[PDB]
């Protein structure tokens, strides 16, 4: 009887615990809201099947789940594919969220206290049609009033079908059966034969002779030949007895229980091994369920697996069942012979072979009493064997049993270690094999042997974090059995990273059991792990017979050997196999750390060879990262630092990533690398510093760990210090130092960020200033040319839709900012001294009492104080109490958004005497700053720059009083120069030491003498004039030799003399590394010289042009390129339009080679767009140029196939970054108007 | 002498450094800002195209957060 509505519930009560390990439970209910949304959409339906089917429903049931299929079993819950759902058939209820503390029966018994074990009498399992029939139909003597006819007995079926109401009483009457009324029983009066347990679709005319071959009523009608047709069906082919009770009693007595050396607290452990039946003659793997497998037993059978995988255990259930009243398969035999003995096999043998189990009490037992009696009945014969080959010579098993069935045709299950199959398979029927161990039976096991102490709770959370690194860990329950020691610390463990702890135990397990002579063991472990050496080498797991010679184990194959490696059944005979990828990965470390045992010297050169195949920093943090922990795990004191030397050696200096990915397909064994690597790479791609900064952490993380094996003192200390030098890191490292102790660590810098908010401003929209460009019209050609394109919205959503995924993870975190002990285990010592603390901030969203009152003490013990800010314009005065200690920030202050006004009254009131200040945007006030600016200031270079805003001269008509140590300055002419601005700037510079000038747009106007006449010894020169002078520029500008850089643009004006005056003096004064060429006047003619003698430059990078191409400029480059002298240059560009012509790029690409000194080259800004053949010439670009990170070409608009030409011939040199072939196109129509033509 | 690192923690730093690199993004308008845009377009274009990969992978990094949080409710 179904029901309706009644949204169910999952327990909020205890769930407040899990909120610790996870983020927040309050958001859990929201997930469970789907359930009623789901459930209602499901059919509430009604009765379907008796449980014994339901196991099949769980064939595809996800293995990783908490609850056990056989838990759902006695619940009879159907498995529906939608989500995970399971289904009360007697009740209506349907469940999703599983509970570890709670068996299913509860949830069913609690919530719907109605029909199940309250005995509304729905279903039956272990079904037989013997305890339906053999014993039962006896009493059915006189079980009815007289029926010679099927109609009057059909009448009895009136009562029968509440269970069914499905299969017709007719057909059974058509078979002449009577419903006695007890349960669903129906009986054939003639033969007296009965049955029950009716699957929808069961014909008696199917069933009858199978269960009643000699029934006269049947045989009087259905004739004969029919039967062997019908006889084809699912189930198997079908003191004499006092000797059996002994057999029964034997297993009935305690032998098998308490098999785990721990204790037998649960002596019958019901968690069951997943069996697969693979077909001999064709590939079908045919997954099965155990109770099914029972009735599948016909004659000989396989029972395949590896070792400690459940071989003996599975058979052992049979007996301890077979004795007891239980599931059908047992109930047919009166005999079962369990002998696992290989020991007997040499013997000529005896019945006394069985006397192993008899424990005497025999002696009438005889071939007389056995052999012909064993063939007296055929079927009740059964054997259970741990054995193989058939090599042992026994008339009993060998000379009779496996050889000739059709004399006997009796059933056997044979425990076989996998390596023993391929000798005797041809005699052997279709497979009985073991897939692996379901992850739940573990969790089933881990329930029993524990008090469920939130040790298992702490487990899965790992096995959520790790996936492949987890879900494949368990293969043999023996691994659980290794854990099953379960005292290891106090228990399995209370400790994190349960991977090692498993493995770490599992080894030293096999020691114990097999430590009588462990010398072979370690030797085997040692000699095989040389295979695991190749784990670092590559992933090739085939391990043919040959490379085993390098391991040297081969067929020597002590029983020990099995515990690691196995074989595999062949399509082609030569073959091999190994246990599992993760277990292997851990074998390596152990074998590895056998090497680097300093008392071994000659050989440890091996490891010295291996560990130097780790050469990238990104092999360290991802590829073998999880591996290196296995190394630190096994913890051999002597090795570890010697290893650490290599790792800390790895970064070198100023080489970011020698190879970003040397990655193999080994990665597949762990997915996260793909994510991390890119994330790493991508991170590197925006900020060369922070990459190395980030990477530095995990090394130091890895580093410190090995030190914390045992001794950080001797060998560890020196290596680290080197690595620490000049670095920049994040405060997470502090608490991350156990190493916090030794010294207040120096020779480095530190970073910190606070950003909680999404962006707010118009700074992007300046595309609006690109609107006048007719952006509507241009797009024309390339059926693909769409694919070249994006629109702001299209991109806008792309970005924002992704932040939404963050937004989830934002809320459920009740979490804000660092310093658990991170400042405190930092500040646990009193005299901490921090040289530099770098602070990037965005929005006030982190303004808060304690969170900052945390950061309050951060500033203490940190000697210099730095800032960069975007979103918040008001965060200053939010700080003041934190800095009311007047901690002398100094350093520099970077700003984008507003200065908050009366804020810097603070920066006034601070009076640390800052070195520098950076404000590039918005507006500024003297009552913000420039009031009395100088007084305690005057130290290092400033930046104050605004868009159109005036009053940059009124900045400092106070400065002339000041006598400055600045010597370095940045500011523009915010007009066409006003003598004020000069008058402002003039007096200053003669009175200061003139280093490193920056001017955005100098309106050259008049008297840049008064600007540049004093100019001396600069590196920074940023001026770009809209109006020129070209006196200084031609004369004194190139009178000061030593210069690295030039920033110049904005319309070189046309005196080709002046150009010469430049060009000559440009060529004459060359010290430079780099520059910005002024934007052309038509310079093009002589700009040859702006190339020709540029070979003279002692150092090269940042080659810069907005102009000057179409002429010979290309080979002018290429000559200077092909011939030396532009070697070590780092950059190339052009922004042109006019001087853009396809015709010469090929000529430019004619010979571009022999400069693998370069990074990027950009060809861009086509309003028109540029699409032509020279994409052909691109096929040679990256290949022969060797080293490049990347390119930017916005003209390309390339054929996707020609972009396949791009993407394919891209990666031949490298795995890493690429040319950017599409912009974010201001949102526009993209017309096909030419396409109108075809 | 007890190993300490956390993966459930690892992701946090990864989250951090992303937002740090929306910051390194820099751009400068102009009174002209057109000729600048010429240059600046690419500059932004690169930066954007750069960023999208960052913030995209940022999710790809945190893409694994959400399920483990949710699935524990199911456990
Ligand atoms: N469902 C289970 N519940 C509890 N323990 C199990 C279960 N299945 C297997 N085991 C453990 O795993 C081990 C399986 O090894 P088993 O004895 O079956 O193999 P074998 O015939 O001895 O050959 P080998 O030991 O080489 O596998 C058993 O010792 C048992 O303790």
């Amino acid at each position: 009887d179904r029901i309706s509505e009644i949204d169910y519930e999952f327990l909020p009560e205890l769930s407040a615990l899990l909120g610790v390990d996870a983020f927040q439970v309050a958001k859990s209910q929201e997930e469970e809201e789907h359930k009623e949304r789901m459930k209602m959409k499901k059919g509430f339906n009604s009765q379907m099947r008796s449980e014994a089917k339901r196991l099949k429903t769980f064939e595809t049931y996800d293995t990783f789940r908490s609850w056990t299929p056989q838990e759902m079993a006695a619940a009879g819950f159907y498995h529906t594919g939608v989500r995970l759902g399971v289904q009360c058939f007697c009740c209506s209820l349907i469940l999703f969220g599983n509970s570890l503390r709670k068996l299913p029966i509860e949830r069913h018994k609690k919530l719907r206290p109605e029909c199940e074990f309250l005995q509304g009498k729905d279903v039956g399992n272990i079904g037989k049609y013997d305890i339906r029939v053999k014993r039962p139909e006896k009493m059915l003597r006189g079980g009815k009033a007289r029926y010679h006819e099927e109609e009057a007995r059909l009448e009895s079926f009136e009562d029968w079908p509440f269970y069914a109401h499905g299969t017709s009483p007719r057909v059974l009457s058509a078979a002449g059966f009577v419903f006695t009324g007890k349960r669903d029983t129906v009986q054939c009066f003639s033969c007296g034969g009965s049955l029950g347990n009716w699957e929808e679709g069961d014909d008696p005319w199917k069933e009858h002779a199978k269960w009643f071959p000699k029934c006269e009523f049947l045989q009087s009608k259905k004739s004969s030949e029919e039967i062997a047709q019908y006889i084809q069906s699912y189930e198997g082919f079908v003191s004499e007895q006092l000797r059996d009770n002994y057999t029964k009693a034997t297993f009935r007595h305690m032998n098998l229980p308490e098999v785990c050396s721990s204790l037998g607290t649960d002596h019958l452990l019901s968690c069951d091994v997943s069996i697969i039946s693979k077909h001999i003659s064709q590939p079908v793997q045919e997954a099965l369920t155990i109770p099914e497998v029972f009735s599948n037993l016909n004659s000989v059978m396989c029972v395949e697996g590896e070792t400690g995988s459940g071989k003996t255990t599975f058979l052992k259930r049979i007996a301890f069942l077979w004795a007891s009243g239980c599931c059908p398969l047992l109930y047919r035999f009166q005999l079962v012979f369990y002998l696992s003995l290989s020991s007997i096999t040499p013997d000529q043998g005896l019945a006394n072979i069985i006397c192993a189990q008899l424990l005497g009490a025999g002696g009438c037992i005889s071939e007389v009493c056995l052999s012909s009696s064993i063939q007296q009945l055929q079927h009740q014969v059964l054997f259970l064997l741990d054995d193989y080959s058939g090599l042992a010579s026994l008339p009993q098993a060998l000379h009779t049993l496996i050889t000739k069935n059709y004399l006997s045709r009796t059933c056997l299950l044979i425990a076989v270690h996998t390596n023993r199959v391929r000798d005797i398979r041809l005699y052997l029927g279709t497979s009985l094999e073991i897939q692996e161990f379901p992850f739940y039976n573990t969790v089933s096991v881990l329930r029993k042997f524990f008090s469920h102490d939130i040790i298992c709770v702490e487990k899965l959370i790992i096995y959520f974090i790790d996936n492949k690194d987890l879900q494949g860990v368990y293969k043999t329950p023996l691994f659980v059995a290794a854990v099953c020691t379960d005292w290891i610390q106090n228990a399995s463990a209370q400790d994190k990273f349960q991977d090692v702890t498993l493995f770490q135990s599992y080894m030293q397990y096999l020691s114990l059991k097999y430590k009588a002579t462990a010398e072979p063991l370690q030797a085997t472990v040692s000699s095989c792990g040389q295979l695991a050496l190749t784990g670092l080498f590559s992933s090739c797991f085939e391990f043919n017979s040959d490379d085993l010679a390098e391991a040297g184990v081969d067929e020597d194959e002590k029983l020990t050997t099995l515990l690691m490696s196995k074989f595999t059944a062949q399509r082609l005979r030569p073959v091999y196999r190994f246990l599992g990828p993760l277990f292997q990965e851990f074998l390596a470390a152990v074998r590895l750390t056998e090497l680097l045992s300093s008392d071994r010297q000659e050989d440890q050169d091996l490891g010295l060879y291996y560990l130097r195949q780790i050469d990238s920093p990104l092999k360290a943090i991802n590829s073998f990262n999880i591996f290196l922990y296995y190394v630190s795990s096994h913890s051999s004191s002597k090795a570890a630092p010697t290893v650490v030397s290599h790792l800390l050696q790895l970064v070198d200096e100023k080489e970011s990533l020698e190879n970003m990915s040397e990655n193999e397909d080994y990665m597949k064994l762990h997915p996260q690398t793909f994510l991390w690597f890119q994330f790493v790479r991508g991170l590197w791609l925006v900020s060369p510093e922070s990459s190395s900064s980030f990477v530095s952490e995990h090394l130091l993380r890895l580093a410190l760990i090995f030190a914390y094996e045992s001794n950080t003192v001797a060998e560890c200390s020196p290596f680290i210090l080197q690595f620490l030098r000049g670095k920049t890191l994040a405060l997470r490292v502090l608490n991350l130092q156990y190493f916090r102790d030794h010294p207040e660590s120096l020779l480095l810098l530190r970073s910190l960020k606070v950003s909680i908010n999404g962006n707010k401003m118009s700074s992007y929209v300046d595309y609006s200033f690109k609107t006048y460009f007719e952006n509507l019209q241009p797009p024309a050609i390339d059926e693909e040319y769409t694919s070249a394109f994006e629109h702001i919205s299209e991109w806008r959503r792309n970005f924002a839709q992704d932040e939404e995924i963050i937004k989830n993870y934002e809320n459920i975190r009740p979490r804000a900012l660092p310093d658990i002990s991170e400042g405190y285990w930092k500040l646990s010592p009193k005299p901490c001294k921090i040289p530099k603390l770098e602070v990037q901030v965005n929005n006030t969203d982190a303004a808060d009492q304690a969170l900052l009152q945390v950061l309050m003490e951060v500033f203490s013990a940190s000697q210099s104080i730095e800032f960069r800010l975007f979103n918040s314009s008001g965060f200053l005065e939010s700080i003041c109490p934190a800095l009311e200690l007047s901690k002398a920030s100094v350093t520099k202050c970077s700003m984008s958004r507003l200065e908050l006004s009366r804020a810097e009254q603070e920066l006034l009131l601070t009076l640390p005497a800052l070195q520098s200040l950076e404000v590039s945007e918005t507006n500024q006030l003297p009552e913000q700053l420039f009031h009395n600016l100088h007084k305690f200031l005057g130290l290092k270079e400033l930046c104050v720059r605004l868009d159109g805003k005036p009053n940059v001269l009124s900045v400092l008509p106070r400065e002339f009083p000041n006598l400055l140590h600045m010597e370095k300055l940045s500011i523009q002419t915010s007009t066409e120069s006003d003598l004020s601005k000069l008058v402002k700037f003039i007096q200053n510079f003669p009175n200061l030491h003139v280093f490193h000038l920056k001017c955005d747009f100098l309106s050259n106007c008049e008297s840049l003498m008064a600007v540049l006449a004093s100019c001396k010894k600069l590196r920074e020169i940023e001026f770009s004039g809209r109006c020129f002078e070209a006196m200084t520029f031609v004369n004194i500008l190139p009178n000061f030799v030593s210069l690295k850089i030039l920033n110049l643009k904005d319309q070189q004006f046309p005196d080709k003399e002046t150009s010469e005056k430049f060009a000559q003096a440009l060529g004459s004064l060359r010290n430079l590394e780099e520059l910005l060429v002024p934007t052309g006047d038509g310079i093009h003619q002589v700009a040859k010289l702006i190339v020709r003698q540029c070979l003279q430059l002692p150092c090269l990078r940042v080659l810069t042009f907005h102009d000057i191409l179409d002429d010979d400029s290309v080979i002018e480059i290429a000559r200077a390129a092909t011939s030396g002298g532009f070697q070590k240059l780092e950059n190339l560009d052009i922004s042109m339009n006019h001087k853009i012509t396809e015709e010469g790029y090929r000529n430019f690409f004619q010979a571009l080679d022999n400069l693998p000194n370069l990074q990027e080259l950009n060809i861009c800004r086509n309003i028109p767009g540029r699409i032509q053949v020279q994409a052909t010439t691109v096929k040679a670009l990256g290949q022969c140029v060797s080293r490049l990170p990347s390119l930017i070409r916005l003209h390309m608009l390339s054929w996707l196939l020609d972009e396949e030409d791009m993407k394919v011939i891209n990666d031949v040199k490298e795995r890493h970054p690429q040319s950017k072939r599409l912009i974010i196109f201001w949102k526009l129509i993209v017309p096909f108007s030419p396409v109108i033509l075809e | 002498a007890a190993a300490r690192l956390s993966s459930g923690l690892r992701i946090n730093s990864a989250k951090d450094d992303a937002a740090g690199q929306a910051i390194a993004n820099s751009g400068s308008g102009s009174g002209s800002r057109i000729e600048d845009s010429d240059y600046a377009t690419e500059v932004s274009n690169m930066s954007r195209a750069q960023i999208l990969q960052q913030a995209g992978t940022s999710v790809l990094a945190q893409a694994n957060q959400v399920p483990q949080n949710v699935l524990s409710l199911l456990r």
